[PDB]
């Protein structure tokens, strides 16, 4: 066994919001059920004087009638008792893009190189997450070092998402 | 047709029927209370059909309320309208055929009536 | 007037008589805490077919509003028996801050269309 | 059992089908000459039908022109529209079933396409 | 001008995105003497989606005109494969002198709507 | 004084229903406030076996964008205390034409040659009609005999709409 109850997942100890601040390139994402950013994701996190964290993010989504759409979203984060877990309200610069509240846990991140992200949307009765996305964010868009790569593969299995992650091209579709 | 009331719904964006929209007819009763009248999901052909009988469609202010937003959330676009409503008084002059036809797009919609008298 | 600010704005039109649906009775409702459409604001369309300044930005709060347009009266007072009891537009307003809602409508006895125009303030 | 092209018209003022409208389908051809294709008057139910065959439906840049003016004149209202057009390149990816519906009132009209794929 | 002195006038709205359809190339034709649609006027819709000041009262002569909105370009440059080649509001103008024509349109992929508002100058 | 209360008003003594039955060409009407039938007006009265009177008028009405529709109505009456006063439900063969529950007072009729018709729609506080319409019917297209013409001028003043009556051209619009 493994314990895949969203309740037993260790996230970042002592998260410094003003040390996660900055551009993170998405590298592999785990898809939820529903419409998600297909590829080209880049998140830009900034913490303002009154301690809050805000994120804006660009990415391609193939809006059903099949257009394919670079969507800039905006997110404003509310803190919780854990410094590494928050609620996100998201929305788009264009009113037709998806608004919501997604959990947004930083599972791990050495702020100069990586960060796993996770968010559970629907939780199953026994506690395992029923609907969930996760991003592996690198700080340099080439990928990231093998060492930090080996920390992240690890983490991915602790969350029970190992073998569900797929790659993101960055090709310049925005 | 021998269809008391009847709804059609169409996707102006994708140029096709709006399949599986949750249409909810309501009949305002005696004291402004929208007591639940009838409900269905649009077919392959965009049509709800059979929602009452002539003895069950009574002279009143009816409401058809189309679930437009669940149509667009499950398509991944943030629509404008919470849902679409057609509030009409009915069968006061006996002409029992009513067809309501709606035309959906994210920030717009239209709805037309086609009130046809049976055989007087 | 406003300078240009107009959070909630209604425009009504007569596709039968090519002109402004003059003097319609719009009743903007805000659904409150327990499914009760609590009366929010009300008015009559201008010579230009526009109700204006129904609320301030500090009154327009994140909620499901409802512009209800008295169409039947427009028609009764024209001699045609309309189909529609009235024309509504029920919309969750100010979630993402983009305050400017223009609801424009196009009437005729047995059909109506509505379109929203949601423009951002300066973010 | 089919109808590649298919037209439905509706009177928004008198909540009824637009009976006996003169529809006129054209087919632009080789050198921007809109060569006449097909014509018909809308039935009791408001539908022009069988305006062509599949092996007569070739590819792209079709047109259906509805004689609205004649409808409004022959009712006594001074319309705003000389007539209605639905210029559409209809045949490309082979989905033959086109159904153009229209709604007409004196100073406004709106029309929609319902293109459904045959059996691929 | 000041406000409204503008004979012909076009306005276009995006019924998919909730906003002004900015930069649509609106061509105005004017049929002439023998069924030859002479080119009359042209333009692009502004930040409020308005084309404005397409002609002068002394050039807007009695006859058929046509405003032609290039829709497919709008839809092409947005990544949707649209149904409609373009939109046209063909209209016999100025006969009884009532100059002010406003053609607003509403654009989606497989439908569009338009409405004419003809208001008389000052008789 | 003249006694113009819609209570003071003498109407038909003992109205035979099945006498009034038949086609009556309107000759003069007193307009209400609203859209009313402009001219070319004809009623046709009938009373089926269960003694219910239904009537059908035809008549030219200029519906506001200035289209002269030739309106076919239908009226289905319900009787009262009085035999000459009823409550009349009306509507068109067309959905788009007016519908109502109107008043229909026979003021007087010699069933073979004429009729004054009354309907008050809004009473005043004091009792005067705030809004009435009165039809003078003749049973012959031509106009009608001066003797009975004398009868109906008289009545009109006892009803107080008198001086407010207008001629109806019957010139085959239907
Ligand atoms: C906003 C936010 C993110 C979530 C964005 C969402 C989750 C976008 C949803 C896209 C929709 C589905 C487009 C369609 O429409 C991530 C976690 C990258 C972090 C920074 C910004
Ligand atoms: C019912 C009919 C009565 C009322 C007709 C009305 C008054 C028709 C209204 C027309 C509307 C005003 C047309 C518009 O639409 C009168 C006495 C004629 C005679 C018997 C039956």
């Amino acid at each position: 066994e493994r314990d895949c109850r969203v309740s037993s997942f260790r996230v970042k100890e002592n998260f410094d919001k003003a040390r996660f601040a900055g551009t993170w390139y998405a590298m592999a994402k785990k898809d939820p059920e529903g419409l998600f950013l297909q590829d080209n994701i880049v998140a830009e996190f900034s913490v303002d004087e009154n301690g809050h964290m805000s994120a804006t993010a660009k990415g391609r989504v193939r809006l059903l009638n099949n257009w394919d759409v670079c969507a800039d979203m905006v997110g404003t984060f509310t803190d919780t008792e854990d410094p590494a877990k928050f609620k996100m309200k998201y929305w788009g610069v264009a009113s037709f893009l998806q608004k919501g509240n997604d959990d947004h846990w930083i599972i791990d991140t050495d702020y100069e190189t990586f960060a796993v992200q996770y968010s559970c949307r629907l939780l199953n009765l026994d506690g395992t997450c029923a609907d969930s996305y996760s991003f592996v964010f690198a700080r340099d868009p080439s990928g990231f070092s093998p060492q930090v790569q080996k920390i992240v593969r690890q983490r991915q299995e602790e969350l029970c998402l190992a073998r569900q992650y797929r790659l993101i091209p960055h090709n310049g579709y925005c | 047709s021998k269809c008391p009331l009847m709804v059609k719904v169409l996707d102006a964006v994708r140029g096709s029927p709006a399949i599986n929209v949750a249409v909810h007819v309501f009949r305002k009763a005696a004291d402004d209370t929208w007591e639940p009248f009838a409900s269905g999901k649009t077919s392959e052909s965009g049509e709800l059909h059979g929602l009452t009988t002539e003895e069950q469609f009574v002279e009143g202010i009816y409401k058809v309320e189309i679930d437009t937003k669940s149509y667009w959330k499950a398509l991944g676009i943030s629509p404008f309208h919470e849902h679409a409503e057609v509030v009409f008084t009915a069968n006061d002059s006996g002409p029992r055929r009513y067809t309501i036809a709606a035309l959906l797009s994210p920030y717009s919609y239209s709805t037309t009536a086609v009130v046809t008298n049976p055989k007087e």
